[PDB]
């Protein structure tokens, strides 16, 4: 196994004290930890991002 | 093709009516340093009159850049030097 | 010749390269896979006793 | 505070033995 | 097509050699595959050494290094060989300690030779890459990629099962050490130098620099990144925390301690005196000593940092408009000369200062600011305190910081004195042949360990300051002063900065030893301030303003130390100093005077003639003269330029600057030096809510100095209106009116 890359660790923070609605989303709290309940209409293809 | 020279701070510019004679005419009237005011308000009042004088004299440059070009012209121009010694000589003559 | 001198199968298992494609790109190694695959196509028979790839070439 | 070389050899061999 | 054909045949031959060194033994079935040496493999090690000799050295090429690096000879061949030798030798040493003469190696000499050759390739391939001028274009083209491959080398060395190759290297060293001192050949001490050089390569590897071509104009996109990192290599792997962890786990620290403490009694010191100092410097080039003493606590400092950020964010959003961007507000301001100036804003509607800051910021013409372009990086030198930002902090962990503190404490308490004495023995004969690298690392090693012992003695009374007592010998005085003087006369500015740091810490050590005991102290303060060195320290601030921020901060600390150590002798008057006499000082000697001095101080007359000559050049200096020599206008210019960076600096540097401003403006009593307008603009910026924090202790003395400054300013302008011009311009030099300008008559 010669190919060895850095592992892309993903951090998940769950169990927030409050949940927000889509109607309650404001632009004053971007970059902040939010929880949103909703119904998915459609999903997209699992596509590759260019990460590094 | 020589079309235009870009303007800089010159010896004729300081010796105009709007310049250092304006400073001698109105700086003692405008500048007020008081002990009741705090140092921020006193320093800003020092900066404010000179900033309005700079924006009337040479508006192309920023104010710190204006002080830098005044330092360069004061080191360079001899007419400004003899005017500066003439002010001191005129006040010690009286 | 250094571009022509080959190597062996346990030296092929030893990668000594950053990626797979840079290893396959390397020349003498590329001729080693070339001769090994030629030996695989020429000398593959099943339990019956017939070369499958010879009949496939035919 | 002198550090002995024989103490470093002894510590090397002992931490080879059990490593604590 | 000769060049690419030669390149591909060279890469093919290195690939064949890398396959010919060894294999992972896939034939044997073990869950970790044990590394097996190839047949006739020591000859392959000699072929790699021969290739690195014949091509890389004389022919001025670096193609062999990348040809090795892309085929992973260090990653996959040398390190498994050395680690297998280390593990086998450790197991054999255990089994031989329990029962001697059982389970030996079959071919131990062969394994030792191939281990030594692998360590030779580790030293030869991880050598520090310096590219000076007049070098080959191949090295200039290949330098950045080879630095990245060396970064991969350092990560792989430190990360492969927590660095067992360090244990292999110290085992190769204790193969030499077990032999007696008389029986050791110079090749064995050269093997010791090889091990110490390997450790300096492991420590010394740092990320490279991003070099750009400035012939073409810079486009509108500009520089998007200056990252110079390989894919799998991060900044955490390269950093010193992993180095301290891998060194403490593999007992590298005890090895360095036991070679430093018995350097004179056990080892030939001339072989390993210089790599040991290089190792100490490569630890201590990027570590600040104040941060090593920390004085929920992480959360405590975090909560204080969020309070500071909250106060700065509140001061920022004071200027922010309450409404949105398209909510258009136009304001027409008038001067008492009747005019109309229009500004666009909502916050600027009410207060005049935000509107005038808008009118200053609306201009799109910027003056030229010339740059030195950082020519220190052109020389071959590592990144250190002379190159790093003043706000750069090394973030040691608890265990790594404690291990580093223990290692530095045992280094000073065991063998800092012996190592310093050996190095100042070696360099005082090699002073005219050393390039800038050894001068910089010697001065930084001396200054760092003197400062750390000073700080440890200040914090804790258990430590003794006399543990750096061999810093105070005359030989180190002569070496540091001569290095600083030769750096100044040749206009070399990196060694000048390092010597300025070393002289500042030398004066700090002298001040600490004088404050502890109140003697040889008058002798050494006469020794340092002799010759023309007072003029040297006087004209160092006059030339400071052109150079970088770190040079200027060292000018601050050196001038503060000079004035603090010279203000102690203001009343005691003991300022006898060896001075340089210019014209004739010849005196007809009297042998009766000579013989009565022989009776007086018990001396031979040849050295009494020496004393009689040296008494004639002795002079006395005035401390008021020292202050008045320091009060030149470019000194004020460089201190005002240093106070411009008041956001980045801590409280101590601006405390030193405002203490010198108190020295100028209160004590010396000439005030026209500080009556310039850049100081007024800077004081407005510092005293604004956007500048210094109100909770910080710096703003108290900044406000007090500004109050006293504007009091004297309003006194001077009330007594004389012509100084309204004098704030704008540099002060006047005509002798008929200059006395009235400077002092008011």
């Amino acid at each position: 196994s010669p190919e060895q890359t850095e592992r892309v660790f993903q951090i998940s923070f769950f169990n927030l004290p409050t949940v927000h609605r889509i109607r309650d989303i404001r632009s004053e709290k971007i970059g902040s930890l939010l929880s949103i309940s909703g119904t998915v209409t459609r999903t997209s293809e699992v596509r590759p991002e260019l990460y590094k | 093709r020589k079309r235009r020279p870009q303007v800089k701070l010159t010896a004729e510019k300081l010796l105009s009516d709007k310049g250092l004679p304006y400073v001698l005419k109105n700086a003692h009237k405008r500048i007020r340093i008081s002990s009741k005011k705090n140092s921020y308000d006193n320093l800003s009042n020092i900066i404010q009159f000179y900033q309005l004088w700079a924006h009337e004299l040479f508006p192309k440059a920023k104010f710190k850049d204006f002080m830098k070009i005044c330092q360069t012209v004061g080191k360079t121009d001899p007419v400004l030097r003899e005017y500066r010694v003439s002010l001191f000589r005129d006040e010690m003559g009286m | 010749d250094p571009l022509r001198e080959e190597l062996t199968l346990e030296s092929l298992s030893n990668v000594k390269a950053n990626s797979y494609s840079e290893w396959i790109t390397q020349p003498n190694v590329s001729r080693t896979i070339a001769r090994e695959l030629k030996s695989f196509l020429l000398e593959y028979t099943d339990e019956t006793g017939r070369s499958v790839y010879g009949a496939r070439i035919r | 505070k002198f550090f002995s070389k024989e103490s470093f050899l002894a510590d090397f061999d002992d931490s080879s033995s059990n490593e604590d | 097509n000769a060049a690419d054909f030669s390149l591909t045949v060279l890469r093919a031959r290195i690939a064949l050699l890398a396959t010919a060194i060894g294999g992972p033994d896939y034939t044997s079935q073990i869950d970790p595959p044990p590394y097996k040496l190839g047949d006739d493999c020591l000859a392959c090690l000699k072929d790699l050494k021969r290739w690195f000799k014949l091509v890389d050295d004389q022919q001025k090429r670096w193609d062999v290094a990348m040809a090795v690096a892309e085929y992973r000879i260090l990653t996959d061949d040398l390190l498994p060989i050395l680690i297998d030798w280390e593990n086998k030798c450790s197991l054999a040493a255990k089994l031989a300690k329990n029962n001697p003469d059982h389970e030996e190696f079959r071919n131990k000499a062969y394994y030792d030779k191939i281990a030594l050759n692998c360590l030779q390739l580790l030293v030869l391939m991880t050598w520090p890459l310096i590219v000076t001028e007049q070098s080959s274009s191949n090295q200039i083209t290949l330098y950045g990629e080879l630095k990245k491959h060396q970064l991969v080398y350092k990560k792989t060395i430190l990360s492969m099962e927590s660095g067992k190759v360090l244990r292999a290297a110290i085992r190769l060293a204790l193969d030499v050490i077990k032999i007696d001192r008389l029986s050791r050949t110079p090749r064995d001490n050269m093997v010791l130098k090889l091990v110490l050089n390997f450790f300096r390569n492991v420590i010394a590897i740092e990320p490279g620099e991003f070099t750009i071509n400035t012939k073409k104009s810079m486009p509108k996109k500009g520089i998007t990144s200056i990252d110079t990192l390989p894919p799998n290599v991060s900044m955490d792997d390269i950093s010193l925390n992993t180095v301290i962890s891998s060194f403490h786990k593999n007992k590298v620290f005890g090895f360095l301690l036991t070679l430093t403490s018995s350097l004179s009694k056990e080892f030939d010191q001339d072989f390993i005196n210089i790599p040991l100092l290089e190792i100490m410097f490569y630890f201590t080039k990027d570590v600040n000593q104040e941060l090593l003493f920390p004085r929920t606590s992480a959360g405590f400092e975090l909560s204080k940092l969020l309070q500071k950020e909250h106060q700065m964010r509140k001061n920022v959003i004071k200027h922010t408009s309450a409404r949105h961007s398209r909510f258009g507000g136009l304001l027409s301001i008038q001067t008492p000369d009747k005019t109309r100036l229009t500004v666009s804003g909502s916050q600027a509607l009410v207060d005049e200062k935000i509107a005038l800051q808008k009118l200053d910021d609306s201009k799109k013409w910027n003056k030229r600011i010339i740059k030195k372009h950082q020519s220190v990086a052109a020389e071959g030198l590592p990144n250190s305190l002379l190159n790093s930002q003043t706000g750069k902090a090394i973030f040691f962990t608890e265990s790594n910081g404690k291990h580093f503190k223990e290692f530095i404490n045992n280094f000073i308490d065991s063998g800092f004195n012996i190592l310093l004495h050996s190095v100042t023995n070696y360099f005082t004969t090699e002073q005219d042949r050393m390039v800038t690298l050894e001068q910089v690392e010697y001065l930084l090693f001396f200054a760092w360990f003197v400062k750390y012992q000073l700080l440890r003695s200040k914090i804790d009374n258990s430590a003794d300051i006399k543990q750096v007592s061999e810093a105070l010998k005359e030989v180190t005085f002569i070496l540091v002063s001569s290095l600083l003087r030769s750096a100044y006369d040749l206009k070399n500015w990196t060694v000048t900065h390092a010597g300025m740091i070393a002289f500042n810490e030398l004066l700090n050590l002298v001040s600490r030893t004088k404050a502890a005991q109140e003697t040889d102290i008058e002798f050494i303060v006469s020794r340092l301030f002799s010759d023309e060195r007072i003029q040297l320290l006087s004209n160092l601030p006059k030339i400071g303003s052109k150079y970088s921020l770190q040079f200027m901060k060292s000018c601050i600390e050196l001038t503060h130390s000079v004035l603090k150590v010279l203000e102690q002798y203001s009343d005691d008057k003991t300022l006898v100093i060896e001075g340089k006499s210019r014209r004739q000082k010849k005196f007809n000697i009297s042998e009766g005077d000579i013989t009565k001095l022989i009776e007086e101080e018990n001396v031979d007359r040849d050295e009494a003639l020496d004393i009689l000559t040296s008494s004639l050049r002795s002079i006395e200096v005035n401390f008021q003269k020292v202050q008045a020599n320091y009060m030149t206008e470019p000194v004020i210019e460089t201190y005002i330029n240093f106070l411009e960076r008041f956001r980045e600096l801590e409280d101590d540097s601006i405390k030193k600057v405002f203490s010198f401003f108190h020295r100028v403006f209160v004590q010396a009593k000439e005030q026209a030096l500080l009556f310039r307008f850049d100081l007024i603009i800077l004081l407005r910026e510092m005293l604004s809510p956007d500048g210094l924090d109100r909770m910080s202790r710096s703003r108290k003395y900044v406000s007090q100095f500004s109050d006293y400054f504007l009091a004297r300013l309003k006194k001077r302008l009330k007594k004389s209106p012509a100084w309204f011009v004098g704030l704008l311009f540099p002060p006047l030099h005509n002798s008929e009116v200059g006395f009235y300008q400077r002092y008011g008559e």
